C-alpha cells in the first residue's frame, strides 16, 4: 500500500498547520493506528503521537499538546494538526500504518514555518565545458538559487522526453542570504550530448515551473 | 529508559555485505522487538525487517528478501542487521527502531542515532575540476552565475574557496552527490554582477586532502 | 486470583489473525492494558464456564498456541454473495454480539476456529448474522468470542468419539438419526467438547474433573515495579539451576528453592489450573476444548 503525503507545506508562525496522509482506495483509515513522526536533519525520526480514535490515542514523550491527530473518513486521510505553529516545528513529517508484517511510511512532508517571504527560484543550466568533453565526459549542471520555501522538484528532459537515468540532485541548502539553493546533475556521454537538439532542466517551486534549455550547437 | 546506540559509518564495495549493530542499554534486549528502517540520503524512510519476540519469527520486506539477515547477541544486548549483495542504491542511513505504542513506558530512545553505509569501489581518487562559464544566458538584469565543477573524487570531503578566500559574497558551495560510479561530485558557484565579467577575476581553489590534490581553475567567460 | 487472571497460560495471545492493531495489549494479554477480544470473558455475569476455568486457554489463545487450527477459510464475509462456509453453521447458533465489533470467532463443527467478519466500518448485528453500519465513534480492534469455552493441550485421541444424545435427531449442524415422526424444536444451551482427532461432540451432560499439580503451568509468577508477569522458567528448582532468583507460596517453595529477601519475583499456585478431563459415554478423556453454545436442537417426542 502506498501512502501519499504532499511533498511540502507551509504556514506562518502562530497559525495552524494541517498535514494529511492519504491511504489507497482498498483500505480504510478507520482500521489502523496512525503513527506520526517528526524528523530534523542529522537526527533520527522522533515519534510525535499515534491516533486511531478519540478514545484510542496516545502522545509521544515530551511532545507538546500543540501536536494532535485525527482522521477524515470521506477523504481516507490521516491528519496531523499542529496548532500555534512555532519556528522549531520546521522539519519533515512522516505518517506510518502497521496493517501487516510491515512498517509502511508516507513519502514525507517538508513543513516550512514561513519565516518571511516566498522568493521564486533562479535557474541556470550549464552545458559541458570544453575541458570536460576533451576528457570524454559530459555533465549538465542545473543551478537553482534564491528560492523560499526550500522545496524544489527537478525534472530533466532530452528533446521533450523526460530523463531519469544519470540524474543526481542535492537537497535544498540555505544560502548565506537565508534563501535556498539546489543543484542537479545530468551525466551523459559526449555522444549523447551532441546527438540531441537540446536538453532541458525544469524545476517546480510552489506549483510553478521554470524551464531552461541548452544546446550543443553553440 | 532505553538507550539505542548503533555502530559507526561504513564503506563497502559493491557485492559485499554490511553488518550494523544496535547496542541496547538500560533495558534487556530479549524483551524488545527490534526493527530496522533505512533512509537513502534526502529520501524517505523504508522498512526492511523486524523480529517479533512474542512470535519468535523474523519478518522481512520483499524488496530485500534474500539479502537482509537479522541476528542478536543476548549476552551483550546487541542486535545485528546484515545486508548482502550490496549495490549502489543501498547507500543509506540504517536505523534500529522500537515500536512506540507497545513501549510507551519508555522515555529514552525509540530509534538509534543511525549508521551511514556507503557502497563504492573507489579508493582515494583526486577530483577533476571543470569551469562553469557564463556567456550571457547566466544573466538576468545585471546578475550572472559562474562556478566550478568538482567531479569524481573519493572520499569526502573537498573544500572550495574563491580567490583564496577573499571572495565570499554571493558564493555557495553545494553538498556532494554520490554517483552510480561510486565517486562523489559537487559544484561551487558565485553570483556576480554581469558587468564585472571583463573587469574581475574569478578563481576557485579546490582542495582534496585525502589524495593531496590542490587545483586552481580560472573561470573566464565563453567565446 | 483476581488480577492474575490476565497472567495468561501459554503465550497469552488474544488477537485474530487479520486484526493486529491491538497487538500492544493483546499480544500478549497481561496486567496492563485493555483487550477487546479478552476483557469480554471476565465480565461477571457472562461466560460462566470460562470464569470457573479462567487459568485455562481462550479460543484465540489455543489457536496461537498451535492447540486449535484455523478453518480453511479463516473468516467468512457476511456482505458477499453467500458468506457460505459459516452461514449455514452460524444460523443454527443463537448468539448475541455487542456493538462496534467487526469480527466474531467460534469453534467449528470440525473442531477448528471459524470467524465471521464485516467491512472496515460495519458493526455486527445483535444476532451476529448481518453487517450493520457503524453507529459508534469507532470500531473495536478485536474479535468477540461467540461461545463460552476454555481450552487446553491434549494428546488423547478422540477419533472414536461422536455425539450421543437421548432422543435427539438434529443438534446444530449434526444429524444423528432419521426421525420421521414430527419433532420438538428449541434453542438449547448444549455443552460440547473437541478432541485431538474428532469433530465437535455434543453431550447431554457436562461432567468435568480437574487434577491439580505443581508443574510449571500451574503457577503465576509476577513482579512489582505496577504488576508485571514473570516466567517461572528462570526460577531454579530445589537442587537446580536458575538464571534468576524467586520466592513464592508454600506450594512453589515445596518444589522450587525459595529466597525471601533476594527475590526477583513471586510465584503463586494458580488454583483451578491443572489437567481437565471429561466423561464421554462413560469414558474419561482429555479434551482439547470444552464449552457451551445455544443452538437449534430437534428432539423426537
Amino acid at each position: 500500500p502506498v501512502l501519499t503525503q504532499p511533498p511540502s507545506s507551509s504556514a506562518s508562525p502562530g497559525e495552524s498547520a494541517r498535514l494529511t496522509c492519504t491511504l489507497p482506495s482498498d483500505i480504510s483509515v478507520s482500521s489502523y493506528n496512525i503513527y506520526w513522526y517528526q524528523q530534523k536533519p542529522g537526527s533520527p525520526p522522533r515519534f510525535l503521537l499515534y491516533y486511531y480514535s478519540d478514545s484510542d490515542k496516545g502522545q509521544g514523550s515530551g511532545v507538546p499538546s500543540r501536536f494532535s491527530g485525527s482522521k477524515d473518513a470521506s477523504d481516507n486521510t490521516g491528519i496531523l494538526l499542529i496548532s500555534g505553529l512555532q519556528s522549531e516545528d520546521e522539519a519533515d513529517y512522516y505518517c506510518m500504518i502497521w496493517p501487516s508484517n510491515a512498517w509502511v511510511f508516507g513519502g514525507g512532508t517538508k513543513l516550512t514555518v514561513l519565516g518571511q517571504p516566498k522568493a521564486a527560484p533562479s535557474v541556470t543550466l550549464f552545458p559541458p565545458s570544453s575541458e570536460e568533453l576533451q576528457a570524454n565526459k559530459a555533465t549538465l549542471v542545473c543551478l537553482i538559487s534564491d528560492f523560499y520555501p526550500g522545496a524544489v522538484t527537478v525534472a530533466w528532459k532530452a528533446d521533450s522526453s523526460p530523463v531519469k537515468a544519470g540524474v543526481e540532485t542535492t537537497t535544498p541548502s540555505k544560502q548565506s542570504n537565508n534563501k535556498y539553493a539546489a543543484s542537479s546533475y545530468l551525466s551523459l556521454t559526449p555522444e549523447q550530448w551532441k546527438s540531441h537538439r537540446s536538453y532541458s532542466c525544469q524545476v517546480t517551486h510552489e506549483g510553478s515551473t521554470v524551464e531552461k534549455t541548452v544546446a550543443p550547437t553553440e | 529508559q532505553v538507550q539505542l546506540v548503533q555502530s559507526g559509518a561504513e564503506v563497502k564495495k559493491p557485492g559485499a555485505s554490511v553488518k550494523v549493530s544496535c547496542k541496547v542499554s538500560g533495558y534487556t534486549l530479549t524483551e524488545l522487538s527490534m526493527h530496522w528502517v533505512r533512509q537513502a540520503p534526502g529520501k524517505g524512510l523504508e522498512w526492511m525487517g523486524g523480529f517479533d519476540r512474542e512470535d519468535g519469527e523474523t519478518i522481512y520486506a520483499q524488496k530485500f528478501q534474500g539479502r537482509v539477515t537479522m541476528t542478536e547477541d543476548t549476552s551483550t544486548d546487541t542486535a545485528y542487521m546484515e545486508l548482502s549483495s550490496l549495490r549502489s542504491e543501498d547507500t543509506a542511513v540504517y536505523y534500529c527502531a522500537i515500536d512506540p505504542i507497545r513501549y510507551n513506558w519508555n522515555y529514552g530512545d525509540y530509534w538509534g542515532q543511525g549508521t551511514l553505509v556507503t557502497v563504492s569501489s573507489a579508493s582515494t581518487k583526486g577530483p577533476s575540476v571543470f569551469p562553469l562559464a557564463p556567456s550571457s544566458k547566466s544573466t538576468s538584469g545585471g546578475t550572472a552565475a559562474l562556478g566550478c565543477l568538482v567531479k569524481d573524487y573519493f572520499p569526502e570531503p573537498v573544500t572550495v574557496s574563491w580567490n583564496s578566500g577573499a571572495l565570499t559574497s554571493g558564493v555557495h558551495t553545494f553538498p556532494a552527490v554520490l554517483q552510480s560510479s561510486g565517486l562523489y561530485s559537487l559544484s561551487s558557484v558565485v553570483t556576480v554582477p554581469s558587468s564585472s565579467l571583463g573587469t574581475q577575476t574569478y578563481i576557485c581553489n579546490v582542495n582534496h586532502k585525502p589524495s593531496n590534490t590542490k587545483v586552481d581553475k580560472k573561470v573566464e567567460p565563453k567565446s | 486470583e483476581d488480577p492474575h487472571l490476565r497472567n495468561r497460560p501459554g503465550k497469552g495471545h488474544n488477537y485474530i489473525d487479520g486484526m493486529t492493531q491491538e497487538d500492544a495489549t493483546c499480544k500478549p494479554v497481561t496486567y496492563a492494558g485493555a483487550c477487546s477480544s479478552f476483557d469480554v470473558l471476565l465480565e461477571k455475569g457472562k461466560f460462566p464456564l470460562f470464569q470457573s476455568y479462567a487459568h485455562h486457554r481462550t479460543l484465540l489463545e489455543a489457536v496461537h498456541d498451535t492447540i486449535i487450527a484455523k478453518a480453511d477459510p479463516p473468516s467468512c464475509d457476511l456482505q458477499s454473495a453467500h458468506g457460505n462456509p459459516c452461514m449455514k453453521e452460524k444460523l443454527v447458533m443463537k448468539t448475541h454480539c455487542p456493538n462496534d465489533y467487526q469480527s466474531a470467532h467460534y469453534l467449528n463443527n470440525d473442531g477448528k476456529m471459524a470467524s465471521v467478519k464485516c467491512p472496515p466500518k460495519y458493526e455486527l448485528t445483535e444476532d451476529c448474522n448481518f453487517c450493520r453500519q457503524m453507529t459508534g465513534a469507532s470500531l473495536k480492534k478485536g474479535s468477540y468470542p461467540l461461545q463460552d469455552l476454555f481450552c487446553q493441550s491434549s494428546e488423547d485421541d478422540g477419533s472414536k468419539l461422536k455425539t450421543k444424545m437421548k432422543g435427539v435427531c438434529e443438534v446444530g449442524v449434526q444429524a444423528l438419526k432419521k426421525c420421521d415422526g414430527q419433532l420438538s424444536t428449541a434453542h438449547e444451551v448444549v455443552p460440547f467438547a473437541v478432541f485431538k482427532n474428532s469433530k465437535k461432540v455434543y453431550l447431554d451432560k457436562l461432567d468435568l474433573k480437574t487434577e491439580e499439580n505443581l508443574l510449571p503451568d500451574s503457577f503465576v509468577c509476577f513482579e512489582h515495579k505496577e504488576l508485571k508477569s514473570f516466567d517461572i522458567s528462570q526460577c531454579p528448582k530445589i537442587g537446580g539451576h536458575g538464571s534468576k532468583k524467586c520466592t513464592g507460596d508454600a506450594a512453589f517453595c515445596s518444589a522450587y528453592e525459595c529466597t525471601a529477601q533476594y527475590a526477583n519475583a513471586y510465584c503463586s499456585h494458580a488454583n483451578g489450573s491443572g489437567i481437565v478431563q471429561i466423561q464421554v459415554s462413560g469414558v474419561w478423556k482429555k479434551p482439547l476444548c470444552v464449552g457451551y453454545e445455544r443452538v437449534v436442537v430437534k428432539r423426537e417426542l
